[PDB]
RNA sequence: ACAUAUUAUUAUCUUAUUAUUUAUAUAAUAUUUUUUAAUAAAUUUAUUAAUUUAUAUUUAUUUAUAUCAGAAAU
RNA sequence: UGAUAAGAUAAUAAAUAUGUGGUGUAAACGUGAGUAAUUUUAUUAGGAAUUAAUGAACUAUAGAAUAAGCUAAAUACUUAAUAUAUAAAAAGGAUAUAUAAUAUAUUUAUCUAUAGUCAAGCCAAUAAUGGUU
RNA sequence: AUACUAAAAUUAAUAAUUAUAGGUUUUAUAUAUUAUUUAUAA
RNA sequence: UAUUAUCAAAUUAAAUCUCAUUAUUAGUACGCAAGGACCAUAAUGAAUCAACCCAUGGUGUAUCUAUUGAUAAUAAUAUA
């Protein structure tokens, strides 16, 4: 996971990537979450970093913040990489515009 | 991880590659398409799980088969059923049927006859697959020198160390062997000596049709002392050496023949590094049967 | 957008024809 | 005084689907083909990566236009 | 038939419509929600834009049944050669003649051309309830 | 620590040991481009 | 109860003191039935209080980026 967000890694997670969070089944009864990375939040402590993701399920918009080093998630998979249209580290401004995420699971399954 | 095991893995991956769907091969074996495979997420046979990535696949070398054949265990489906599973493929696919070469028949025969001990299974398998090969447009594999001559080698091996006196059955078996042969290339190796030996052993008079009286002129092995060249030169003539060894061991009329023994001596000169495979197989068969 | 554009064009043609009729009369 | 419904309209909001548009691709598969590292036997041309290369391709669409439905309004 | 209990070939008699594939639900049955006629119905010894390469599926004649692939295999799907100037198409299933896979007949299937038949698209004229509060 | 006070840390430069503030250097954070981009070596 | 550095007792001045629901006991005791407990425990909360900033939210005239208009400056060549 450190290499996943390592600033020294060209192929790191950036705002705009759509990712899937997979939870460990033995430790919790959660379901995988597909979300659009609004922000990668890194702090002084490496273990205490988080992902802010967004997804418009049907017509209800949810955003989820996950601790990237919580032992309840095994891995996070990149479903589709970001595009160069957006021009910031944190894409908060997409909320409510034509840049907004939409139904990611439906789009992927299309 | 034995050499036979790694060869089995290689040929298994080869046959899996050829048996997988054509439209799917680009998304199973082309690393450039890994992300596309991840996105489109195909299911496995009977929808077991998503398709797994695999590396590219290159042609398969010939030695991978005979290597395991010689380095087989006393009994296992891994080699017992390999021929059946390999031939249980559509004649349409070309690689699976063109990989088999005429020089592999006498390779498979030895392991079943000596180490595995279930030679009846292989002899049984070599019946319904003849016409399948004919459709697969590769009929040259069952030739004379590597298939007919080796068949009579195995037949005489059966008759020796065991009790055999059925002249009528011997005649019928010779005739059906001639039937099974479907590629007429008569070379240095001559089966006239063998058929005469079986005839005098079992009381039956040699009878065949279309056979040629080609004199035995096995290429003499030189006095080379090289490495890879030496071992390859020995490898390309291993079989006829075994033919000559069986002839010397059994045929007492072999005195008039001189090419066989001189070729044997030259091959042994080339083989000074190891022992004689003919008596090696004799020992293996004796200890496994007793 | 385009609907407003074509609607304005239609009214423009309407009023131009009306002006032509009035001038002729 | 005023209240609640139903229907219909557009110079008006979002809008699933498809249809026409434009538009760049290790292109996604190939074809195609500079081709190039090899394969591999008893001494081979797909088979990957890539490298064609305009052919189709696709989904991004790059930009627009129509459209189920539901918002306000008259 | 492997000199041993292995896997096949060929025949007689059977099994499978939970595997691929073909045909049949553009009909018939029911109903009247819509619909007042710029897009519906009825009627003309009506018209042309002098109407698809239209056969949909049976008749009457002629002809044709081929190569690659993909599927486990095909009468499944794809790309390719002619055949009334067009880039214009297909299919095999059951005897007897032939081995120490085809050539011919009978059977039903497949494809194309020209007519028939049943059938199709679009027009004209006249008519089709009430309200001008 | 705090209105001024008061409280607390350090005032090392050594025949033996201490980092208070700034500056400096590293490792991170933020910002938003980024292999094409890095300086490199070879 | 006569120094200094440090650790500190008894005291004194205050603060605090809580209250619901649910569950078990137990549908038991009590009741023709309807209804239905005291005695106890546990859990979740309320209300008040105290502290903290690892995380989340706000700020953040530290900082970085984009942008509208006007003006001025340094560096390059060019000319004098
Ligand atoms: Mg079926
Ligand atoms: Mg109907
Ligand atoms: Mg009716
Ligand atoms: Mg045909
Ligand atoms: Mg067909
Ligand atoms: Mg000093
Ligand atoms: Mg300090
Ligand atoms: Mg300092
Ligand atoms: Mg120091
Ligand atoms: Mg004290
Ligand atoms: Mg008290
Ligand atoms: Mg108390
Ligand atoms: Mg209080
Ligand atoms: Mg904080
Ligand atoms: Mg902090
Ligand atoms: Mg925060
Ligand atoms: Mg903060």
């Amino acid at each position: 996971k450190r290499k996943l967000i390592s600033k020294k890694n060209k192929d790191r997670l950036k705002a705009g990537d759509v990712v899937r969070i997979v939870y460990d089944s033995s430790k919790c009864s959660y379901d995988t979450f597909v979300g659009y990375i609004l922000s990668i939040d890194r702090k002084q402590l490496v273990q205490d970093a988080s992902l802010l993701l967004r997804n418009q399920i049907a017509k209800t918009a949810v955003e989820i913040r996950v601790p990237l080093f919580s032992p309840l998630i095994e891995r996070i998979d990149l479903l589709t990489p970001h595009v160069s249209s957006r021009q910031r580290n944190k894409h908060y401004y997409i909320r409510g515009t034509r840049l907004d995420v939409g139904d990611l699971e439906a789009g992927l399954r299309r | 991880a034995s050499t036979g095991e790694i060869a089995k893995a290689k040929l298994d991956e080869f046959l899996i590659y050829h048996k997988t769907d054509a439209k799917l091969k680009p998304f199973i074996y082309r690393p450039k398409n890994a992300q596309i495979l991840l996105t489109k997420d195909i299911r496995d046979p009977k929808t077991r799980e998503p398709l797994q990535p695999r590396p590219p696949v290159k042609p398969l070398s010939k030695q991978t088969l005979n290597d395991f054949i010689y380095s087989v265990e006393p009994n296992s489906t891994e080699l017992l059923d390999w021929f059946k599973e390999w031939t249980g493929t559509s004649i349409r696919k070309r690689a699976i049927w063109t990989y088999i070469s005429p020089i592999h028949v006498q390779k498979m025969l030895t392991a079943s006859f000596f180490k595995i001990g279930k030679y009846a299974h292989m002899v049984g398998l070599l019946y319904g697959i003849e016409h399948k090969f004919l459709k697969a447009q590769n009929p040259s594999v069952f030739d004379i020198e590597h298939f007919f001559n080796t068949n009579i080698m195995c037949a005489l091996h059966r008759n020796r160390l065991k009790d055999y006196k059925d002249a009528e059955i011997a005649q019928r078996k010779l005739q059906v062997a001639w039937k099974k042969v479907l590629n007429r290339k008569n070379n240095t190796g001559l089966a006239n000596i063998l058929v005469a030996t079986l005839g005098r052993q079992i009381g039956f008079t040699p009878e065949l049709t279309g056979l040629q009286p080609v004199d035995i002129s096995l290429p003499d092995i030189p006095n080379s002392s090289s490495g890879a060249e030496l071992k390859d030169l020995l490898s390309k003539y291993e079989g006829i050496y075994l033919i000559a060894r069986t002839l010397l061991d059994i045929d007492q009329h072999n005195a008039q023949y001189l090419e066989l023994q001189e070729f044997i001596r030259q091959y042994q000169n080339a083989l000074s590094e190891s022992s004689d495979p003919y008596d090696t197989h004799l020992k293996a068969l004796g200890l496994l049967e007793t | 957008s385009a609907k407003a554009v074509k609607f304005l064009k239609a009214q423009r043609r309407k009023q131009k024809n009306e002006a032509k009729q009035a001038t002729l009369k």
